[PDB]
């Protein structure tokens, strides 16, 4: 009946509610809101995986098992128009101390820099 | 409806206006008695908040909404030497 | 439930 999504983008991550039977194109307006993007240049993705708008929370993989104040949902959000992505890579904000999204190992990568964005 | 939170290390987080209001202050800030920037709307700003701490209490922000109505188990944020010295003055800053 | 602000003096109080 109820679910909790969020979405994930690289520094940016926005926390999403919906309803388990709500429509993966009500959770698309957020996007608009945040990210201003339609359902068109936009792609989403859940459990490393794509999103499927076809389907709702439930009928897609959410539940109530994959999306609550226990345990949220995150989706990624990639706008590809001719050659640019965004989500597929989403960049954790700082947690260094724990919160360990992952296995992180940070062996080296500070006083060196990398390519560096800009 | 919802608000983003923005850190002083450049992480930004948004939190639906109710699971905002969750902070007392943060749901001032979406109609506070202020100027209205041709942008910028219903978002927070922390000087002092890094961001796995303003996520940290926001966690409870959503956590207290569905357990307001609870009364029953209600646990305990875990803290410890690492996380939980900025909650000191900045969940205190967030109301309750 | 309470905020994060309890939660934070919970360590300070005791630890």
């Amino acid at each position: 009946m109820d679910v909790f999504l969020m979405i994930r983008r690289h520094k940016t991550t926005i926390f999403t509610d919906a309803k388990e039977s709500s429509t993966v194109f009500e959770l698309k307006r957020i996007v608009e809101g945040i990210l201003k993007r339609p359902p068109d240049e936009q792609r989403l993705y859940k459990d490393d995986q794509l999103l499927d708008d076809g389907k709702t929370l439930g009928e897609c993989g959410f539940t109530s098992q994959t999306a609550r104040p226990q345990a949220p949902a995150t989706v990624g959000l990639a706008f590809r128009a001719d050659d640019t992505f965004e989500a597929l890579c989403i960049e954790p904000f700082s947690s260094p101390p724990e919160l360990p999204d992952v296995m992180k190992p940070q062996d080296s990568g500070s006083s060196a820099n990398e390519q560096a964005v800009q | 409806m919802y608000v983003k939170l923005i850190s002083s290390d450049g992480h930004e987080f948004i939190v639906k206006r109710e699971h905002a209001l969750t902070s007392g202050t943060i749901k001032a800030m979406l109609s506070g008695p202020g100027q209205f920037a041709e942008n910028e709307t219903n978002e927070v700003n922390f000087r002092e908040i890094p961001s796995h701490v303003l996520s940290k209490v926001c966690m409870y922000f959503t956590y207290k909404v569905r357990y307001t109505n609870s009364s029953t188990e209600i646990p305990e944020f875990p803290i410890a030497p690492e996380i939980a010295l900025e909650l000191l003055m900045a969940a205190n800053f967030l109301d309750c | 439930v309470a905020t994060l602000q309890h939660l934070c003096r919970k360590t300070v109080n005791g630890h």
